[PDB]
Order: structure tokens, then C-alpha cells, then sequence
């Protein structure tokens, strides 16, 4: 039963610090070491740091060193490490997990929590501004869709005609640009028997800003 | 600092078939490499530890061997559930990791459908403007998407996302841009996306005539 | 370590021979160092009952 538990984080805003944690179980928490890394989306590894919990002690690799700080709660069974000065370059998600060996030495791990973000953004928020796309007007098919833009923070959720539409859409993960907003793309593929004839709804709710916006496309 | 490395960054992999994959180490690790398998969306989890063993709960198609600064993990009878991120990490030394590598399933090319949706009256009245084009279903994922205006070539000025490869019909999407303002859509009458392919045996552009 | 017994020859030192990252070096000495320690101040000592 070892399981590990992290709690999410905010966007901050460049030079503020973030606090993440990490609690666990299934095991006595004073008897193995912690081990924390970093992963942003489309990079690699990199390893921050060690925590003892027993005393105790830490130990990190000099890349963060002064910047990244940790703690430990032996009658919570939890750990904590703190970032300050935080840059966009540490945008990530970061990981906590449990280590191995008693003996004397430490090798590696299998235990790993799920995984929490961190963002770093001088972006406040921002609703979708949203537009249909359409074909001008067969072909046999065509697509309609939609694009939103200018969004902040993410995620948007798209789906089509309030949900009856389920199939035929493809849709596009959040990206930003250099507005430091996010976009979404979002679009269905349908004959032409079934564009010259009818009508399709897009639909956008961005659920981080409270509010949902829709539009209609046509091959017009 | 220890440094490893991987190759091939992707592997293309016929389902069913056996698939490789390798590391290689600066400096000397022999006592302790091993591999991990990471899922989209979710934690990694340990595969093969102390160079060669098994991680307990790993299925017997998982398997590989190594030492020095060089190691190869296979896994037999790959399948679908098998094509994901793979690792290798050294714990001779202090603790580093490679950059990784990913199987993607191998799939037959073939061109995708090219659309245009040139810039709806919304975006317009907004002030902004963005070409969309789309391609639907291109393998494998790799492609050269360009932009023109009344024939002249642009850049510094688009976006591009691309879909996961479909875990049903092996399958990608494509979308990209051509982004301008309002004001500037208007100093041109056509708009195209000019797409090359390794499934086209010659080019492929649409337009619109604003 | 204090008040232990020294090491016959040199002074040995020990620790982990599978990887690196080991958690404890120990390291035995073959000469003590003498220490003197104390706490100067004088304390009376009371009682309640
Ligand atoms: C298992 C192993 O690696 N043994 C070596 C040993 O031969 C060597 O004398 C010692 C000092 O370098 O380090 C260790
Ligand atoms: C040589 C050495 O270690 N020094 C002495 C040890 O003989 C004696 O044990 C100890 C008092 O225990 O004082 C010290």
C-alpha cells in the first residue's frame, strides 16, 4: 500500500516563490530518503535534490543551488521543498519519490507520485476569444472548426454541439504564443452532404476564467 | 557529471515485431544501469534494474543487456500498450538521466487531405488575422508546411501544433497558420499553404482570393 | 567517534564498493586526539516538590 500524494500549484509570476509537497505512505517514512526532479515538456531530466527524513540532512545538484530549499514533518509523513526567484524556465512538472536501499548505499526507485505543475507567467487570465472557421461556398469532404485564441491560464475544453458530437473531431493540445496567452484549434470532418445541408457548433468552456463561448460554422 | 546519451531518438516499430534500444555512457556505470518507461500523462515506472534484471510485476517480453558504458533494452513481441517514452538513468555516480527515446508504431505513408479556412468575418471585425491550414491523416510524423502571399514566401510569422499519434488508426493531424493583423490581410489577395510531402509525388497548395 | 579503540597501522578508511553514492564514510584513526571539554559556569540545584 505505498502510495504517494502531491498537491497542484498556480501560475506565479516572475521573481515569487512556490511551495509543493509531497506526503506518503504505506511505509515508514523515517526509514528511506526523498528524491525530487524536474521535467518540463519537451525537454529531458534533470535531478534537483535529497532529503533525508530521518533527521536530517540535504543535498542538491548545483544547478538550483540557492534558488531551491527543503524541509521535512516526520509526524505528517511529509516532505516540502520551496522554490524562490522563480524564472519561465521553470515551468515543469515535478515529481517526488521514494528511494531505495537500507544498507549503505542508494541505488533507485519504483515508487513515484503523479506528478504536479508549476507555471511561471507574467500573464494574469484571460477568456477565449473565439472564431469559426469555415469553407467558403463539394469536394466529398471538408472540414469545419473553430480557432481560439488569447486564452490564459489553460486548460480550455472544446467539444461540438454541446456534446452530441463525438466523432469525426480533431482536436490540438494548448500552445502558446508571444502574447504569453494560449491557443486551441479545434476541428470535424463531415461530407458535403452533411455541410450544404446543416450547421455545426463549437463550443469552448474555460473552465479556469468561469465562462463558456460558442460559435457556428457552415461551408459557406 | 555522467553523461549518457540514446539512439535512436524514435524507433519505428511494426506491431508484433521485436523492438531495440540503445545507451551509451562517457564514462564507466557497468555496476548499476537502468531503464524506465514513461506514459503519456502519468508517472514512469521501473523496468529493468541492475543493469539486466527484471522490476518486479514486469511482463517476460521485457528484457536486454549491457555494461561498461554500453546497453540494450528489447522487448519482445512489442504491442500496442508497449510503445512509450524510454529511459536510461546511471547510478554509479551521482545521479543523471539521458535524454530518452520513444517508439512510435510503424504505419504505411500516404499523403494527407489538404483544406483551407481562410479568415472568418469574427477574426476580421476582431482585427486579427489567421490562415488555417489543415492536413488530415499524413504518416509518418514529420512534414514541410509554408506559407504564401500573392506568391511570396513568408516566416517568422505562423504556428503549428501537431496531434499524438493515434492510438486506434496509428494516424496524425496537423494545423498550423499564417498570422498577421487585420491590416495587413488586406495588402494581399491570396492567401496559400503550400504543403510537401514524402507521400506526394508533387506538391500540394490551396488558396483563397480575398 | 569517541573513546573507541585505534587502528594497528595506518589510518583505515572504509566504506560501500557497488556504486558511488554511499551514505556513510567511516573513518578510523590510528592516533587519538585528545579533547577537553567543560562547562565553566557552577549551577544550584533545587527541588519541587
Ligand atoms: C567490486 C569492485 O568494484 N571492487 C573494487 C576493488 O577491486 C578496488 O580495489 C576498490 C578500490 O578502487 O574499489 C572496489
Ligand atoms: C592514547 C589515547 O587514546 N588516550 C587515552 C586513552 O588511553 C585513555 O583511554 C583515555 C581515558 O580513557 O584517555 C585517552
Amino acid at each position: 500500500q505505498v502510495q504517494l500524494v502531491q498537491s497542484g500549484a498556480e501560475v506565479k509570476k516572475p521573481g515569487a516563490s512556490v511551495k509543493v509537497s509531497c506526503k506518503a505512505s504505506g511505509y515508514t517514512f523515517t526509514s528511506y530518503y526523498m528524491h525530487w526532479v524536474r521535467q518540463a515538456p519537451g525537454q529531458g531530466l534533470e535531478w534537483m535534490g535529497i532529503i533525508n527524513p530521518s533527521g536530517g540532512s540535504t543535498s542538491y545538484a548545483q544547478k538550483f543551488q540557492g534558488r531551491v530549499t527543503m524541509t521535512r514533518d516526520t509526524s505528517t509523513s511529509t516532505v516540502y521543498m520551496e522554490l524562490s526567484s522563480l524564472r519561465s524556465e521553470d515551468t515543469a512538472v515535478y515529481y517526488c519519490a521514494r528511494d531505495v536501499g537500507t544498507e549503505g548505499s542508494l541505488l533507485h526507485f519504483d515508487y513515484w507520485g503523479q506528478g504536479t505543475l508549476v507555471t511561471v507567467s507574467s500573464a494574469s487570465t484571460k477568456g477565449p476569444s473565439v472564431f469559426p472557421l469555415a469553407p467558403s461556398s463539394s469536394g466529398g469532404t471538408a472540414a469545419l472548426g473553430c480557432l481560439v485564441k488569447d486564452y490564459f491560464p489553460e486548460p480550455v475544453t472544446v467539444s461540438w454541439n454541446s456534446g452530441a458530437l463525438t466523432s469525426g473531431v480533431h482536436t490540438f493540445p494548448a500552445v502558446l504564443q508571444s502574447s504569453g496567452l494560449y491557443s486551441l484549434s479545434s476541428v470535424v470532418t463531415v461530407p458535403s452532404s452533411s455541410l450544404g445541408t446543416q450547421t455545426y457548433i463549437c463550443n469552448v468552456n474555460h473552465k479556469p476564467s468561469n465562462t463558456k463561448v460558442d460559435k457556428r460554422v457552415e461551408p459557406k | 557529471e555522467i553523461v549518457m546519451t540514446q539512439s535512436p531518438a524514435t524507433l519505428s516499430v511494426s506491431p508484433g515485431e521485436r523492438a531495440t534500444l540503445s545507451c551509451r555512457a562517457s564514462q564507466s556505470v557497468s555496476s548499476n544501469l537502468a531503464w524506465y518507461q514513461q506514459k503519456p500523462g502519468q508517472a514512469p515506472r521501473l523496468l529493468i534494474y541492475g543493469a539486466s534484471t527484471r522490476a518486479t510485476g514486469i511482463p517476460a517480453r521485457f528484457s536486454g543487456s549491457g555494461s561498461g558504458t554500453e546497453f540494450t533494452l528489447t522487448i519482445s513481441s512489442l504491442q500496442s500498450e508497449d510503445f512509450a517514452v524510454y529511459y536510461c538513468q546511471q547510478y554509479n555516480n551521482w545521479w543523471t538521466f539521458g535524454q530518452g527515446t520513444k517508439v512510435e508504431i510503424k504505419r504505411t505513408v500516404a499523403a494527407p487531405s489538404v483544406f483551407i479556412f481562410p479568415p472568418s468575418d469574427e477574426q476580421l471585425k476582431s482585427g486579427t488575422a489567421s490562415v488555417v491550414c489543415l492536413l488530415n491523416n499524413f504518416y509518418p510524423r514529420e512534414a514541410k508546411v509554408q506559407w504564401k502571399v500573392d506568391n511570396a514566401l513568408q516566416s517568422g510569422n505562423s504556428q503549428e501544433s501537431v496531434t499524438e499519434q493515434d492510438s486506434k488508426d496509428s494516424t496524425y493531424s496537423l494545423s498550423s497558420t499564417l498570422t498577421l493583423s487585420k491590416a495587413d490581410y488586406e495588402k494581399h489577395k491570396v492567401y496559400a499553404c503550400e504543403v510537401t510531402h514524402q507521400g506526394l509525388s508533387s506538391p500540394v497548395t490551396k488558396s483563397f482570393n480575398r | 567517534l569517541l573513546n573507541g579503540s585505534l587502528a594497528e597501522g595506518e589510518i583505515i578508511i572504509r566504506s560501500e564498493n557497488i556504486t558511488k553514492n554511499v551514505k556513510t564514510i567511516i573513518v578510523h584513526l590510528n592516533e587519538s586526539v585528545k579533547i577537553e571539554c567543560t562547562r565553566p559556569n557552577n549551577k544550584t540545584r533545587t527541588s519541587i516538590r
